[PDB]
RNA sequence: AACUUUAAAUGGGUAAGAAGCCCGGCUCGCUGGUGUGGAGCCGGGCGUGGAAUGCGAGUGCCUAGUGGGCCACUUUUGGUA
RNA sequence: CAGGGAGGACAGAAACCUCCCGUGGAGCAGAAGGGCAAAAGCUCGCUUGAUCUUGAUUUUCAGUACGAAUACAGACCGUGA
RNA sequence: GUCUACGGCCAUACCACCCUGAACGCGCCCGAUCUCGUCUGAUCUCGGAAGCUAAGCAGGGUCGGGCCUGGUUAGUACUUGGAUGGGAGACCGCCUGGGAAUACCGGGUGCUGUAGGCUU
RNA sequence: CGCGGGGUGGAGCAGCCUGGUAGCUCGUCGGGCUCAUAACCCGAAGGUCGUCGGUUCAAAUCCGGCCCCCGCAA
């Protein structure tokens, strides 16, 4: 059987990139963080202090409780067939913010943007995100050269 | 029409003696670098125990003394005339220092003693020019260029203009 | 012979350290433990004062830390100095205390805090401390910023520093580094730091020699001479720039002309030149050979 | 003695090489996988054959030895001694483990390092000789020979590149005639136009 | 396999709105150059219900039996098997 | 720092002094992994935050303990300007 | 155009050699009485301005190394799912999707935040 | 191939765990004693600790892979 420790198996994903070692850089101790804010989690192995385990590596959560320099984070864990919205203390050292929920953020903007815009006009603009749709019909234009023949090539070996 | 701070300078003259044994054959020795010096050197300690000589990891075995300024012009004139003005080939390094050994130190003007000894040391002159000084300050420390390097060529020519100093091979 | 140290495998492993780390300017150890703030504080402006001793000049900042780069909200020279009243010595222990003092009340200005929080107007050089006021904005507090300097008993640094804290700003601080902080017996003297203020230290040498030898004299000290600054009138020219300095610390930027647009610089050769020169050096190359054969 | 090669045949677990954990592993019997007159400069010797592999198995270091003797044993009779030079490319790293008995059973089985063993793939060359271009049906028989030696079947293939060299027998004789190849002996050295113009003086003077 | 500058496929988190945005204002003994910053309270205005497909969901008690497993594609450990 | 080169009476392959290169190839109490260069390594100065007391969370988890740890709060301190 | 002070990203920034630097600036530099610390004012600290771009530093160059970014390698290696496909096996072929990395060959060689100068 | 254990002046020995100084019995050699041998007396040498490597400030001492011998496992 496995042992049980808190870094086992972190030989890899708590270890520090090619050539990024050293003095952590300093914009991400002056980064600010709210009650809420969408929030991932990566390791750093450089400040032994304050970091998540191992299962959260990779997950993402959000922010509900801001120490002087750490925060609480509400994540998400399987636990034999259930989820549990479970608390961690992480320190600044292992938090980014998450870039997945700025893009709902971004989009919400030009549907309002589109909304108050073109009611005076009366312009119905779709605001519904579309799968990509088959393509429709159009003409290849061949001009000038007709298109050439392509010969699947004889075996030769190559070793 | 050469620039007056490419002038080859001395920047230090280090004087050492390694006794190899402390107790009463170091300490006198000490007296010797303080009564030509003078000023207090400081003692040198073994790195590792080499059973052979006697000694011990960590133990007393040299002393040594760094002079600076005009002193060390008058100390290095002083000792070059035991060596009547003439030095080796292999004796000058590549990075345009040099040294040599005197075999003692009565040779120097200063009359012997009972109470201390007889004591040989070593000579070594650090030559420089006027800005090798930013390589060891702490603030903006820096190295200093290949154009400002003293060569080894240019290190040997120097001891011929100003001491007269041959150098013959050997 | 011996293997190469710097070879291929050198730089393809080698990892470059920061910039600034590079020029020996910042010292990231200490600046993590400085100006950056707690999280609990969500934006609130940590100021510090950044005091820099230079060969001829003596810079006096306070800045507060962003994530485009820290922000300088005021700032003092030394060579503003000749305005109020101080032609020379912009370099000494007296000069750092009239920066750090233009610093202080040139920020209380600007924040409308010129009449609260007076500080120190009869400088004895004793620990003083600046206290808010009830009913009014709290006073302005701030931390020092030695950088790479060696923070010993008496250093120009903390010279600035008893300037800012003279003129209303809060700065935490202990008497120890101060000049006439005796040692041995660990008490601080507050008449051997006034002198050290006032300049009196200075006012010793040059008296000094008077009696050794003239010709060092005028070697050691020539714009003292030259703008005829005797060692009897320092005490009352310090006194007359500190009071120049409360009564009016605000700054005035000096006007800029027109440039002419030209560029002392060397332009960057572009790739065609490139190209065209191991072009003409591998032809002339050739014909030169051409001519030994 | 040893086990038959039928058990140690497939590629059956990870690579198993001599390191700090597998220790005290005997010496391989193949040691020279050079040999001829491997001394032998690049533009004498065009034309290369090869024994390429055709399974995904595994050749002991005794089949590499047997059929090196065999391949030499041939080339010697039929052009001498320094005519040509064989290229052993293939070098036993994986250990093979022996469950030695002698009651305990399979109690804590784990083999102990009996010999040593290489991996090859199908397409990979097992043994390449570089001789003189007449001298052409010679290493083909001499490899026929050596495939008796080893488990399986492989094919003979003559190469398109020069010798043991990464360049093809047509382009090798214009490489050196504007100067992009230089002779480094058994091998050659490629010089592209990267490095610095003072090389590029020294060799066109 | 107990090396790695690179580095997939498969896979693992989060988001795709009404509990969301945008305003105005009070409270704080928290933090203080500065109604600074943060949090909580209110009041007001915005519904094209803001990807596809499918499906009614949520929740509280009592609770038997089970806790010897085996086989099959792919990956893989020990062992010659 | 490990290490390498060059020199200097004893002194040599190495005893001691000096210069240059030196991304760590040394060291961190230890086996291994991660991490560390104006330091977490080496040397000094001062000290006992190895002190007292509530809670919350993580780790094995049944999401129970013990142990270990992580962010806090109230004191009393040490150290440093 | 450019410099200084404090920085952000942390080699497009580093390294080796060479060349040019008007003005300010940064520095080299001159000394140890005071503050301070060393064997030594070499370092640090303190007090200055005779000389200077020699060096640091800025800029530019090397068919430069390195680094960054592309093509090629290559639809290759590998891989999700499928077959009463082949083969004695080892393994291989096909359908459905996804899709690398060396060698080799091209391009580039720091942007920028606040405050304060200089070229007036 | 497995575990417990040893190898050291010429034959046998001590000294290790708690490393700072290698001792002793027999034996070899030289001289004396006797006409000569023996016995006895006087004097001196002989110990890389099996090999490699690490450690500690230093290794016979502490540790790991390997050669021989005694008897053991099947």
């Amino acid at each position: 059987t496995n042992t049980k420790g808190k870094r086992r198996g972190t030989r890899y994903m708590f270890s520090r990139p090619f050539r990024k070692h050293g003095v952590v850089p300093l914009a991400t101790y002056m980064r600010i963080y709210k009650k809420g804010d969408i929030v991932d989690i990566k390791g750093m192995g450089t400040v032994q202090k304050g970091m998540p385990h191992k299962c959260y590596h990779g997950k993402t959560g959000r922010v509900y409780n801001v120490t002087q320099h750490a925060v609480g984070i509400v994540v998400n864990k399987q636990v034999k067939g259930k989820i549990l919205a479970k608390r961690i203390n992480v320190r600044i050292e292992h938090i980014k913010h998450s870039k997945s929920r700025d893009s709902f953020l971004k989009r919400v903007k030009e549907n309002d943007q589109k909304k108050k815009e073109a009611k005076e006009k009366g312009t119905w603009v779709q605001l519904k995100r579309q799968p990509a749709p088959p393509r429709e019909a159009h003409f290849v234009r061949t001009n000038g050269k007709e298109p050439e023949l392509l010969e699947p090539i004889p075996y030769e070996f190559m070793a | 029409k050469e620039n007056p701070m490419r002038e080859l300078r001395i920047r230090k003259l280090c004087l050492n003696i390694c006794v190899g044994e402390s107790g009463d054959r170091l300490t006198r020795a000490a007296k010797v670098l303080e009564q030509l010096t003078g000023q207090t050197p400081v003692f040198s300690k073994a790195r590792y125990t080499v059973r052979s000589f006697g000694i011990r990891r960590n133990e007393k075995i040299a002393v040594h003394c760094t002079v600076r300024g005009a002193k060390a012009e008058e100390i290095l004139e002083k000792g070059l005339k035991v060596r009547e003005y003439e030095l080796r080939k292999n004796n000058f390094s590549d990075t345009g220092n040099f040294g040599f050994g005197i075999q003692e130190h009565i040779d120097l003007g200063i009359k012997y003693d009972p109470s201390i000894g007889i004591y040989g040391l070593d000579f070594y002159v650090v030559l420089g020019r006027p800005g090798f000084s930013i390589a060891d300050k702490k603030r903006r420390t820096g190295c200093i260029g290949a154009k400002h390097r003293i060569s080894k060529e240019e290190a040997m020519r120097w001891f011929q203009q100003k001491y007269d100093g041959i150098i013959l091979p050997g | 012979f011996v293997k190469v140290v710097k070879n291929k495998a050198y730089f393809k492993r080698y990892q470059v350290k920061f910039r600034r780390r590079r020029e020996g300017k910042t010292d990231y150890y200490a600046r993590k433990r400085l100006v950056i703030q707690d999280k609990n504080k969500y934006n609130t402006p940590k100021y510090r004062m950044i005091v820099r001793v230079t060969n001829r000049d003596i810079i006096c900042q306070i800045a507060y830390a962003r994530i485009e780069g820290d922000m300088i909200v005021c700032a003092a020279y030394a060579h503003e100095l000749p305005k109020y009243g101080v032609k020379v010595g912009l370099t000494n222990y007296a000069a750092a205390y009239c920066t750090g003092l233009l610093l202080a009340r040139r920020l209380l200005n600007r924040f409308g805090m010129d009449k609260i929080y007076e500080g120190q107007v009869e400088v004895t050089g004793d620990e003083y401390n600046v206290e808010s006021i009830d009913g009014q904005p709290g006073a302005f507090t701030c931390y020092l910023d030695a950088g790479l300097a060696r923070t010993t008993t008496g250093n120009k640094v903390f010279g600035a520093l008893k300037g800012a804290v003279d003129g209303g700003l809060s700065i935490p601080h202990s008497t120890k580094r101060f000049p006439g902080y005796d040692s041995e017996s660990k008490e601080f003297n507050a008449e051997v730091h006034r002198k050290h203020i006032m300049g009196q230290n200075v006012a010793d040498y040059m008296r000094y020699l008077m009696e050794e030898d003239e010709d060092a004299y005028k070697k050691q000290f020539s714009q003292y001479i030259k703008n005829n600054v005797t060692p009897d009138m320092m005490e009352e020219m310090y006194k007359k720039a500190h009071a120049a300095i409360r009564e009016n610390p605000v700054y005035e930027k000096k006007p800029k002309r027109e440039v002419k647009k030209k560029r002392w610089n060397r332009p960057k050769m572009s790739l065609a030149q490139k190209k065209d020169r191991v072009a003409q050096k591998k032809a002339s190359f050739l014909r030169a050979q051409e001519r030994a054969a | 003695g040893r086990r038959p090669a039928r058990c140690y045949r497939y590629c059956k677990n990870k690579p198993y090489p001599k390191s700090r954990f597998c220790r005290g592993v005997p010496d391989a019997k193949i040691r020279i996988f050079d040999l001829g007159r491997k001394k032998a400069k690049v533009d004498e010797f065009p034309l290369c054959g090869h024994m390429v592999s055709d399974e995904y198995e595994q050749l002991s270091s005794e089949a590499l030895e047997a059929a090196r003797i065999c391949a030499n044993k041939y080339m010697v009779k039929s052009c001498g001694k320094d005519g040509f030079h064989i290229r052993v490319r293939l070098h036993p790293f994986h250990v093979i483990r022996i469950n030695k008995m002698l009651q305990t059973g399979m109690r804590g089985a784990f083999g102990k390092p009996q010999g040593t063993v290489a991996r090859v793939h199908i397409g990979q060359v097992i043994m390449s000789i570089r001789t003189k271009l007449q001298n052409k049906e010679h290493v083909v028989e001499a490899l026929r020979r050596a495939k008796f030696k080893f488990p399986g079947r492989q094919k003979i293939h003559i190469s398109k590149k020069w010798g043991f060299t990464k360049f093809n027998a047509d382009e090798f004789e214009d490489m050196v005639a504007e100067k992009r190849l230089i002779p480094d002996g058994c091998g050659v050295k490629y010089i592209p136009n990267r490095g610095p113009l003072d090389k590029w003086r020294a060799l066109h003077s």
